[PDB]
RNA sequence: GAGACCGAUAGCGCACAAGUAGAGUGAUCGAAAGAUGAAAAGCACUUUGAAAAGAGGGUUAAAUAGCACGUGAAAUUGUUGAAAGGGAAGCGCUUGUGACCAGACUUGCGCCCGGCGGAUCAUCCGGUGUUCUCACCGGUGCACUCCGCCGGGCUCAGGCCAG
RNA sequence: UGAGCCCGGGUCGAACGGCCUCUAGUGCAGAUCUUGGUGGUAGUAGCAAAUAUCUAGCGAAACCACAG
RNA sequence: AAACUUUCAACAACGGAUCUCUUGGUUCUGGCAUCGAUGAAGAACGCAGCGAAAUGCGAUAAGUAAUGUGAAUUGCAGAAUUCCGUGAAUCAUCGAAUCUUU
C-alpha cells in the first residue's frame, strides 16, 4: 500500500501505480482500514513517503474527539515483567517442577 | 430490502482500530504472518524519499 | 533400523460401524449414525438386543489416536514443500499424497519423502518402474 | 489375481441387435427365454410353428392363467401361451443375425444361441402406458475340439 | 511484543500455519526450526531466533536472529557456516548459541543430526539407484489410454485373427513348407491336395 | 480498469453483444494483424478481414498454411481459406472454418477505401509517436 | 440434414426433436424405396451390379495409411522399395549384426520385477517359449536387489540366449522387457520393451487345451517397417528354427495398427462340413488347392496384446552409453493421425 | 450501470413456440420444455430387411459424445456367475466355511586398514557482497586436519508373534 | 466414540479445495407433504369414454409398513 | 433332477438426480420525458423459391428513398448483381415516402 501526502506529492502517482497488480495508493489524510487490515487481518506492507511521515505526525492532532489511547499496560514485553530482579526478588521457593515424578 | 445492510459503528471505535493497524503496520513478523513477502525489504515501515 | 516409534500396543474397542437405526430396511435412509429420539424406541432405552449407540467410553487411547497399522499418522501431501515439513518428523508422521495431485508431482513427493525417510501410503499411484 | 472370462473371439460370433421395438416385454421376454440355449435352425422351426399354430411357450416368472394343455407337458410347466408378435419379432432379429453370420464368414449350421436378453424401452407417452423393449441376442459357433499330440521324449 | 504478536500468531491467522486434523499443526516457514507451530519454535514471535539451514550446495549454516535488526526484514539473519565434522559442528552450535533458551539450542543440534543423516541416506540411496537403473514414470494419460483401447479395439476387429490364422497354414500346407509326407496332416489329406 | 461510466463489464452484456451483433459490426470483429513487413510498410498492425487478402495461418492443426481467403461467413465468425478444406463421408471437400484471429494478412486486396483505412490508422499511429516524442 | 445440425438452428428442444423425427421417418422410407428399386433393376440387368461393386469399395483405414518418401523409424515399405530397386535391409543388419551364421538354439531366462507376485503368470509366459526357465528376482522381502544388468551377465556367462522380464501393474503384467544376451564376444544386445495390456491365462479362455511340450510354428504377420522387420526377427530368435511339426501348435503375433495380437493354438486340417464354406484367399476368393479343406483351430495358449515402446542398443537405458542410446522411443504424438503406423 | 441475489422443481407464469399449447358459454385459468462436438467432420459405401431397426465399415482426441446426443445417481428391469430356501423375512453379539482383495521393519548406522578425489585444510594469493565480521567465487598444492567415493574386516542396533 | 474425513480402482472432461474470519433461502424418514420418475396387484379384471364360451391383439383401477 | 423365490457381483436397460455452464430472471442506482381524429393501444387479413414458427413490413408489402460504412448474404437453390465503386449487405444510421380491413 502506496501513502503519500497529497499536498507535498500530487496525484499524478496515483495514475502510474494503478495498472500494477495488487499495489494500492491511498493518501496519508483518508487513510482506510479495509486496506490497512485485509480479510480483518493485521499487518499490511506499507511504502510511505517522508511527506506521509510528516502528515501522519499532522493528522492525529486534527480529528476532533479523538485522541491517541493509552494502552492499559506499559510494557507489553511480559518476560521483561516476570523475568526482572523487581519481582524475582520477592518471589517465594517454587514448590515444585514441570513435571511431577509419580510417587505411587 | 428493508434488510439491514449497514452497520452503524462509533466513529472512536474505527479510529482506534486504523490506530491499532497503523501501529501493527510497522512490525515486520505481523508483515510475514499476513502473507507478504518482504524478506529483501530493508526497514519495515518502508520509507521512500518524496523526491522520487 | 527406519520404522515407526515405540508406541504402546494400539487398542480399538470396537472395530465395526455403529448403523443408524432401521437404516438396512429402508433405501431413504443412510447408514450414518442418526440418535435416536423417539420415547419408545428400544435403541434409545437401550434394551437387550438391540443397536449400541456410540458413547465416549468408546474413545481411543489418546497415545495411538489417529494411528495407522504401522504407527504412523497420516500427513495429506500436495506437493513437494509439504513433505519437506517432515523433515523431522519422519518417524511419527506418513505421507498421504492427495487425490488430485498430477503423475509428476507424484514423482517429485515420492523421491523426496525416500531421501527424507518418510513412508509413502499411496506410492503404487499412476507411476510406474522403467528399467 | 482372478481374471473374468474372455469373450470368445468376434470372428466366431455374430450379434443382432433391435431397438424401441413395439411388442409386449413380458412375452417377448418368455419366449427369448424359452429359445435361450438352443440350436439355430431349432428355435426357427419353433418360432415358425408358434406363429402358425402347433407349439406352445411356457411361462414361469411373468405367468398368467390362461391356457392348460397337455402342450406344456414337455417343459414341465402347467401354464402355457402363444404369443405371435414376439415370434415375428425373434424371428426377424434372427434371420439378420443369419445375414451378419453368412456375412462375417460363419458356418450357419452349427450356430448356437448363446445368449439373447431382453431389456425395458422408454414407455410411449400417449392413463395407459405402452411397454416396447430392446432385444439383444449373440449367436456363437459351436465349440470345435482338436486332438492332441503324443508328448516327445528328452 | 514479542507476546502481543505471539497472541495474533496464535490465536487469529498466521499465513505460515498447517492445521491437521490429527492432534498437531505445522510451521510452513522455512526458518523454523522443528516445523510445528508452538510458543518456542515461532520464527516471528520470538525476537532471538535459531536455526539450521542447508544449502543447495550441501553447505550446512547456522542462522542467528537479533532483537536489534528485528525492523530490518532483509538484514534478520546471520549466517554461519558450519563444519563437515560432526561434532565440531555440535561444539560450533554450542559457542555460537551460548546463553540462549535450552529448548532452541537442543533443536539445533537436532536439526544438524537430521541434516547429516539425510545427506548420507540421500547418497546410498543415489548410489542404489544407479546402479539399479530403475526409475518411475508416469502412467498413460485417460485421453491417451482410450484412445488405445478404441485403437485396439478396431485393430482386433480388423484382425481376423483365426481366419488368418487358418489361410496362412493352409497356405503354407498347399506350397510345400511342410514337406512331401507331412506330419501335419493325415495322408488323405495330402493326397485331396495332389 | 475501466473508468467511463458508458462502459459494462458485464460478461453477460458483453456475450450478448458479442452472439447478437450486426454485420458491420461483426466484420469490424473479425479483424486480422498485418504480416511483419506489412507493419512496417504500412505503420498499420490490424485491419478487418476481407475476401482477396492473402493470409497464413498461424494457429491450429492447418499451422503455417498459406492461402487467399474465399469467404468471410461473419454469421459463423469464420473465413475459409483456399485448399484448406476437408473431406466429408461422401468425399465432397468442404472448406474448414477458420478464426481470423489465428491468421496473419501477407497480401491486402487493395482498393481505394482500403487505402483510406490504413492512412487513416497510420495517421492516428504518428501523431500518438508526436505526441510521445515531444 | 447432412451440412445442417438442428440444434444449432432450432432454438426449441421439442420442436427440433420431432423435426429429426420426420426427418428420419421420410429417410428410412426413401433408402427402403430406393434399394428396392435399385435391386429390382439389378434383377433386371445383372451386369451393372458388378461394376457398382468393383466401381464402390468400402473404405479402410489400412488403404488410408501414410508412408514416407531406411533407418530404423522411417515409414517405409521394405519389400515394395526392394521391387523398386529390382524394377535404399542394410540398415538394420548393420546396426544388428547378431540379430540378422544361423543363430544357436535359444535358452531362455523368464523373470519378474522386483518384488514381482506374478509367479503363475510368468511360468506361463516361460511356458509359452520353449527352453525357458523362470527365477524369481528378489527370494523373500528384504533380500538383495538384482539389477538387470547383472541378471543379464550372469545368464550370458551360463549360455542363456535371452533374458525376458514381466512387469507388473495392479498384481497383473503390465510390460516386457526383452534382452538379447547374443554369445561369444558379442555384448548383450538390443532390448525391446512392450506393453502388456489384454493378458488373460488359458484357464481364462472358453473351450480351452493344454499345450505340449512340441515345438511350435510361428506366424509372425504383417511387419512391413525396418521397426516391424526388427521386431519380427527379436521374436524369431526367441523361438528355436526347427519347428517339431508332429504337435500342431502355432504361435500366431500378428501386427494390425501397431498392435501386436500374440495367440496359441492347436489346429488340424480337417475335411470341410458340407455347411462350411471353401475357405477365401487374400485378393481373390478360392484357395487353389484346399478347396473343401478346412484348419479347426483349439486356444491352448494366453491372450495377449503387445505394443513396442522402445529398443535400446544396450541393456535398457543403464547400459546404452553413446550418442547411439536409444534406437527408438515411442511417443503418443506419433500416433497423431489414426493412419499412421510404426510397426 | 451494477450486486456477499437465483442458477433450469431455483430465479418472473415464461432462459426454449410463453400469456404460447391447452381448458372453460364466458368472466377467466394457464403449463411442460435449456447443454452433441473445437469444428457437422451429422456416419459415405457393402450387406439384412418395410423398422424412430441391425451387422460390417467410416468421421472424431473420444461415437459406452450418433441431433434418443456433456456427466449419467437411486427407485425399478434383463442377461451371466455364485450361494441359500419352501409352516415369514430383516437386526444385535461370536466363531466357522467358500470366494475375492490387501500385503507386515520405509528394513540401518558406527568403527579399523589401503587407494583416489575434494575442501570449511594452507597463518597462500586475488576478487565480490555484507548485518563489517561474516558469507560467496577464481587460482594454487596435500606437511597437518576434515569430508566424501572404491576395495577389504569387525561389532552393534533392528518390526511382529509364540514357548 | 460419532456427525464425518482421507487415500486406492473405474468413469469423466473444466474447474476446485484447506485454513482464519464474515454471511445465510445452511443439514429430513414421516406432514392422507409438493413435483417428477418407477413398481406388486397383473399380462389380472375386461374388449367399456379415450386410445354365452375359447383363442390372437389391446389392456387398467382400488389397495399396498413388512407377512399371515 | 428341473422350475420358482431371495441376496451379492459384472454388463446391459429405465429414469434424469448430481457436477459444471448460462444471449434468463430478480433487486438496487443514475440520466432523460416521447402515444392518439396528421387516426393511438389492441384485433384481423395478406407480402418470401423451398416458411413450418418467430420476426419484419403493407398492393412501393422479410420492404422503397436519403446518409454512412466499405465487399457481402448464406440452410439449400439462382443471378451476365456488384469490386479503384454514387457501391454488396437478413449492414448500420435515419430527417423523405408508401402505409390493406378494423
Ligand atoms: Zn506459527
Amino acid at each position: 500500500l502506496i501513502v503519500y501526502s497529497p499536498e507535498h506529492d500530487g496525484k499524478e502517482l496515483v495514475k502510474g501505480f494503478r495498472n500494477i497488480p495488487g499495489v494500492e495508493t491511498c493518501p496519508v489524510d483518508a487513510l482506510n482500514l479495509l486496506q490497512l487490515a485485509p480479510g480483518g487481518h493485521l499487518g499490511r506492507f506499507i511504502v510511505w513517503t517522508s511527506a506521509a511521515i510528516k502528515q501522519l505526525d499532522a493528522v492525529y492532532e486534527s480529528k476532533k474527539g479523538f485522541f491517541l489511547p493509552a494502552n492499559i499496560v506499559s510494557q507489553a514485553d511480559l518476560s521483561r515483567l516476570i523475568n526482572s530482579t523487581e519481582i524475582q526478588s520477592v518471589l517465594r521457593a517454587p514448590k515444585g517442577e514441570a513435571r511431577t515424578k509419580r510417587a505411587c | 430490502i428493508w434488510r439491514k445492510w449497514h452497520v452503524k459503528i462509533n466513529q472512536g471505535q474505527k479510529r482506534f482500530a486504523t490506530a491499532s493497524a497503523l501501529a501493527a503496520s510497522a512490525v515486520a513478523p505481523l508483515l510475514m504472518a499476513r502473507g507478504h513477502q518482504v524478506s529483501t525489504v530493508p526497514e519495515v515501515p518502508l520509507v521512500v524519499d518524496s523526491a522520487a | 533400523m527406519v520404522a515407526a516409534k515405540k508406541h504402546v500396543p494400539i487398542v480399538k474397542k470396537r472395530t465395526k460401524r455403529f448403523m443408524r437405526h432401521q437404516s438396512d430396511r429402508f433405501k431413504c435412509l443412510d447408514s450414518a449414525w442418526r440418535k435416536p429420539k423417539g420415547i419408545d424406541n428400544r435403541v434409545r432405552r437401550r434394551f437387550k438386543g438391540n443397536l449400541a449407540m456410540p458413547s465416549i467410553g468408546y474413545g481411543s487411547n489418546k497415545k495411538t489416536k489417529h494411528m495407522m497399522p504401522s504407527g504412523h499418522k497420516a500427513f495429506l501431501v500436495h506437493n513437494v514443500k509439504d513433505v519437506e515439513l517432515l523433515l523431522m518428523h519422519n518417524r511419527t508422521y506418513a505421507a498421504e499424497i492427495a487425490h488430485n495431485v498430477s503423475s509428476r508431482k507424484r514423482i517429485d513427493i515420492i523421491t523426496r519423502a525416500k531421501q527424507l525417510g518418510v513412508k509413502v501410503t499411496n506410492a503404487k499411484a499412476k507411476v510406474t518402474t522403467e528399467v | 489375481v482372478r481374471y473374468a472370462a474372455t469373450e470368445i473371439a468376434p470372428t466366431k460370433s455374430a450379434r443382432a441387435r433391435g431397438s424401441y421395438l413395439r411388442v409386449s416385454f413380458k412375452n417377448t421376454r418368455e419366449t427369448a427365454q424359452a429359445i435361450n440355449g438352443w440350436k439355430l435352425q431349432r428355435a426357427l422351426t419353433f418360432l415358425q410353428n408358434v406363429i402358425d399354430k402347433k407349439e406352445a411357450v411356457p411361462m414361469r416368472r411373468y405367468a398368467g392363467s390362461t391356457g392348460r394343455t397337455a402342450q406344456g407337458k414337455q417343459w414341465g410347466v402347467s401354464r402355457a401361451r402363444w404369443p405371435v408378435k414376439s415370434a415375428q419379432f425373434l424371428i426377424g432379429l434372427l434371420k439378420n443375425a443369419e445375414a451378419n453370420a453368412d456375412a462375417k464368414g460363419l458356418d450357419t449350421g452349427n450356430l448356437i444361441i448363446k445368449h439373447i436378453q431382453v431389456n425395458q424401452a422408454p414407455k410411449q407417452r400417449r392413463p395407459y402406458m405402452s411397454n416396447p423393449c430392446h432385444i439383444e441376442l449373440i449367436l456363437t459357433e459351436a465349440e470345435e475340439t482338436v486332438q492332441k499330440s503324443e508328448a516327445v521324449v528328452r | 511484543s514479542d507476546e502481543i504478536v505471539w497472541q495474533i500468531i496464535n490465536q487469529q491467522f498466521c499465513a505460515f500455519k498447517l492445521k491437521t486434523t490429527k492432534g498437531q499443526n505445522f510451521c510452513r516457514n522455512e526458518y523454523s526450526v522443528s516445523g510445528l507451530c508452538n510458543r518456542q519454535s515461532c520464527p516471528l514471535a520470538n525476537s532471538r531466533y535459531a536455526t539450521v539451514r542447508q544449502s543447495p550446495k550441501g553447505t550446512i549454516y547456522l542462522y542467528i536472529k537479533t532483537i536489534e535488526r528485528s525492523h530490518m526484514p532483509s538484514k534478520w539473519w546471520e549466517k554461519i557456516k558450519l563444519s563437515q565434522n560432526y561434532q565440531k559442528a555440535l561444539e560450533q552450535i554450542d559457542q555460537r548459541l551460548q546463553f540462549f533458551p535450552k529448548f532452541l539450542i537442543h533443536k539445533c543440534k537436532q536439526r544438524l543430526t537430521r541434516l547429516v543423516q539425510v545427506a548420507i541416506r540421500m547418497r546410498r540411496i543415489a548410489a542404489e539407484e544407479a546402479r539399479l537403473g530403475e526409475k518411475l514414470v508416469p502412467k498413460m494419460a485417460p485421453k491417451i489410454k482410450k484412445r488405445e483401447e478404441a485403437r485396439e479395439r478396431k485393430a482386433l476387429a480388423a484382425a481376423k485373427l483365426e481366419r488368418t490364422i487358418e489361410r496362412e497354414l493352409l497356405d503354407r500346407l498347399r506350397q510345400g513348407a511342410y514337406g512331401d509326407q507331412p506330419l501335419n496332416c493325415n495322408p488323405q489329406i495330402w493326397k485331396k491336395v495332389l | 480498469m475501466k473508468v467511463r461510466p458508458t462502459v459494462s463489464s458485464s460478461r453477460r452484456k458483453a456475450r450478448k453483444a458479442h452472439f447478437s451483433a450486426p454485420s458491420s459490426v461483426r466484420r469490424v470483429i473479425m479483424s486480422a494483424p498485418l504480416s511483419k513487413e506489412l507493419r512496417e510498410k504500412y505503420n498499420v498492425r490490424s485491419i478487418p478481414i476481407r475476401k482477396g487478402d492473402e493470409v497464413q495461418i498461424v494457429r491450429g492443426a492447418h499451422k503455417d498454411k498459406e492461402g487467399k481467403v474465399t469467404s468471410v461467413y461473419r454469421l459463423k465468425y469464420v473465413i475459409h481459406v483456399e485448399r484448406v478444406t476437408r473431406e466429408k463421408a461422401t468425399g465432397q471437400t468442404v472448406p474448414i472454418g477458420i478464426h481470423p484471429s489465428n491468421v496473419v494478412i501477407t497480401k491486402l486486396h487493395l482498393d481505394k477505401d482500403r487505402e483510406n483505412i490504413l492512412a487513416r490508422i497510420k495517421a492516428g499511429r504518428e501523431q500518438v509517436a508526436k505526441a510521445k516524442g515531444k | 440434414l447432412s451440412r445442417v445440425s438442428l440444434a444449432r438452428t432450432i432454438g426449441n428442444k421439442l420442436k427440433r426433436q420431432q423435426l429429426y423425427i420426420q426427418a428420419k421417418k421420410a429417410n428410412s422410407r426413401a433408402k427402403h424405396e430406393e434399394r428396392h428399386r435399385r435391386r429390382k433393376e439389378e434383377a433386371k440387368n445383372p451386369e451393372l451390379k458388378q461394376k457398382r461393386l468393383e466401381k464402390n469399395q468400402p473404405a479402410s483405414i489400412d488403404k488410408k495409411r501414410i508412408w514416407d518418401d531406411d533407418s530404423l523409424g522411417a515409414v517405409v515399405d521394405v519389400a515394395e522399395l526392394k521391387r523398386r530397386r529390382l524394377e535404399l535391409p542394410d540398415s538394420l543388419t548393420s546396426q544388428f549384426p547378431n540379430l540378422f551364421e544361423p543363430p544357436p538354439v535359444p535358452k531362455i531366462l523368464v523373470t519378474t520385477g522386483i518384488n514381482g507376485t506374478i509367479h503363475k503368470e510368468a511360468e506361463e509366459i516361460a511356458s509359452i517359449f520353449p527352453n525357458a526357465t523362470y527365477i524369481r528376482r528378489t527370494a523373500h522381502r528384504y533380500a538383495y536387489k538384482y539389477s538387470v544388468r547383472e541378471i543379464a551377465k550372469f545368464a550370458k556367462n551360463r549360455g542363456y540366449t535371452a533374458l525376458l522380464v514381466v512387469q507388473e501393474d495392479q498384481k497383473r503384467p503390465s510390460r516386457l522387457v526383452v534382452v538379447h544376451l547374443n554369445g561369444e564376444g558379442v555384448p548383450p544386445g538390443p532390448t525391446l520393451t512392450y506393453t502388456i495390456r489384454n493378458y488373460a491365462p488359458g484357464k481364462a479362455i472358453p473351450g480351452h487345451g493344454r499345450a505340449t511340450n512340441h515345438y511350435p510354428e510361428l506366424l509372425l504377420n504383417n511387419f512391413k517397417t525396418p521397426l516391424g522387420l526388427l521386431a519380427a526377427k527379436s521374436m524369431h530368435i526367441l523361438f528355436p528354427s526347427k519347428p517339431e511339426l508332429a504337435g500342431r501348435q502355432v504361435v500366431t503375433l500378428h501386427n494390425q495398427r501397431d498392435y501386436i495380437f500374440f495367440r496359441r493354438h492347436r489346429y488340424v486340417f480337417r475335411e470341410a462340413r458340407p455347411t462350411e464354406k471353401n475357405v477365401v484367399g487374400a485378393d481373390g476368393k478360392e484357395m487353389e488347392g484346399v478347396k473343401g479343406i478346412r484348419a479347426g483351430l483349439q486356444e491352448i495358449g494366453p491372450r495377449m496384446t503387445l505394443k513396442l515402446r522402445r529398443v535400446d542398443k544396450g541393456v535398457g537405458r543403464a547400459g546404452s552409453e553413446g550418442p547411439d542410446a536409444v534406437k527408438w522411443e515411442w511417443k503418443a504424438k506419433m500416433e497423431k493421425k489414426r493412419t499412421r503406423f510404426n510397426l
